[PDB]
């Protein structure tokens, strides 16, 4: 009753995913946190992120369309 | 509700350095709501950023706009998909003229179609699809303000993702057949996640199932909202501590390969026992060409015992079983792998993720409300070789 037999299909792949199939984002709103530079310097954060390589890191979100590059800003 | 803010070169630099030093490939979304008086994207600000990044030698891929389907509500302006495609063609020309070594362009980052078709996506792909390297769309199962634990455990909720994928893939196949399709921003619940739920072990059913179905249905890349940040769906909290979905993701990364196969249950499928099958990730030094990685979800309230089909029935299997740690049960923010709580060894050291070898020939025990990876060793699957 609680035993479940599985059928497998293995003769050839149905699809190929990217090596970076499991990727991640940073929401664009994080760039409004005054601590942004310090936060992304965390050694713990870097170690955790390296664990997910290879991956894309997408910087975006609603704030994508409400952010302006200012080349004179410190 | 949103107003504009500025960002600096230093912010770009730190973001790029974070990605590079972590072995990640940065995709940067450009602002699509800078418009000319004749209704076109104004590329002036992006040009400054592209020039800056090129001068620094940064290898960055690009997007333009986020969820353009909601520009009318969020910003009081309607940009149709044909116009957005024209804007993407302009951005493509700027990337071609730059010194970037073959920067890629992804878009249009539309929201999920819900109960409608993907109309803006279709018009965008007709107009601008030739210049994008992959189609991006977004998905959330539920509203974080109202989601409950029951919802996070509900196979009917999980199954709603299938129809969303089908609708998007239909539009892509009808306009740009074969173009790669990516989830460009996705998680359990919108509105910043469901408090007390999106950061728990219980969030893992939606995350693992989404990965399994995405792979099975032809999505090539899935981008988890968010690695780190304010939302409850973060993989890492703002104390920099990994939540259960981080550990789930790390195990997935280490065990699941790129070749997608298929598994299914024999007999009645109540949709609570959900199974996925890939070749094992060859980069893992424990394993070898031909090995299989089965991953499985049990949303029943009792243990289920999985029996593998011949010739895998009597192979050596390595178990990686995840269960919540502590009195919060499924609402815990800590998780155990084969009975050992997963925690960093120190700030620079991930723990070993050790398998539990099972007795060859034994059925795979999957406890109630759990998920696991099983590596079938010496599977010698030619398709994995
Ligand atoms: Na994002
Ligand atoms: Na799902
Ligand atoms: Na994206
Ligand atoms: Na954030």
């Amino acid at each position: 009753q609680d035993v479940v037999d599985l059928d497998f299909f293995t003769q050839e792949p149905l699809h190929l995913v990217s090596p970076s199939f499991l990727s991640v984002t940073i929401d664009a709103n994080l760039a409004t946190d005054p601590r942004f530079l310090i936060l992304l310097g965390s050694p713990k954060l870097r170690t955790l992120a390296r664990g997910l390589s290879p991956a894309y890191l997408r910087f975006g979100g609603t704030k994508t369309d409400f952010l302006i590059f200012d080349p004179k800003k410190e | 509700k949103f107003k504009n803010s500025t960002y600096s070169r230093s912010s770009v630099d730190v973001l790029y350095t974070f990605a590079k030093c972590s072995g990640l490939d940065l995709i940067f979304g450009l602002n699509a709501l800078l418009r000319t008086s004749d209704g076109q994207w104004n590329s002036s600000n992006a040009q400054l950023l592209l020039d800056y990044c090129a001068s620094k030698g940064y290898n960055i891929d690009w997007e333009l706009g986020n969820e353009p389907n909601s520009f009318r509500k969020k910003a009081g302006i309607f940009i149709n998909g044909s116009q957005l495609g024209k804007d993407f063609i302009h951005l493509h020309k700027l990337l071609r003229k730059s010194t970037f070594k073959n920067a890629k362009l992804y878009g249009p980052d539309v929201g999920q179609p819900r109960g409608k078709t993907a109309k803006m996506l279709k018009s965008f792909l007709k107009a601008g699809g030739e210049v994008i390297d992959a189609v991006t769309w977004h998905h959330y199962y539920l509203n974080g303000r109202t989601a409950t634990l029951e919802d996070f455990l509900n196979p009917d909720v999980l199954d709603t993702f299938i129809s969303q994928v089908q609708k998007v893939l239909q539009v892509v196949e009808s306009t740009r057949p074969g173009k790669k399709v990516w989830l460009g921003e996705t998680s359990s619940a919108y509105g910043g996640g469901a408090p007390g739920l999106s950061d728990t072990f219980a969030a893992g059913f939606m995350w693992l199932d989404k990965l399994g179905l995405s792979a099975r249905m032809g999505i090539e890349v899935v981008m988890r909202q968010v690695f780190f940040g304010a939302g409850n769906y973060h993989l890492v909290d703002e104390n920099f501590d990994p939540l259960p979905d981080y550990w789930l993701s790390l195990l997935f990364k280490k065990l699941v390969g790129t070749k997608v196969l298929m598994a299914s249950v024999q007999g009645q499928d109540r949709r609570k026992l959900r199974v996925y099958l890939h070749c094992t990730n060859t980069d893992n030094p424990r394993y070898k060409e031909g090995d299989l990685t089965l991953y499985a979800i049990n949303l029943h309230n009792v243990t289920k015992y999985l029996r593998l089909p011949y010739p895998f029935s009597n192979k050596q299997v390595d178990q990686y079983l995840l269960r919540p740690h502590g009195p919060d049960g499924l609402l815990s923010k800590s998780v155990q792998l084969n009975g050992q709580t997963l925690k960093m060894v120190d700030d620079q050291t991930l723990p070993p993720l050790k398998p539990k070898p099972l007795r060859p020939g034994s059925s795979l025990g999957l406890p109630a409300f759990s998920y696991a990876f099983f590596v079938i060793r010496n599977a010698k699957v030619p398709a994995c070789i």
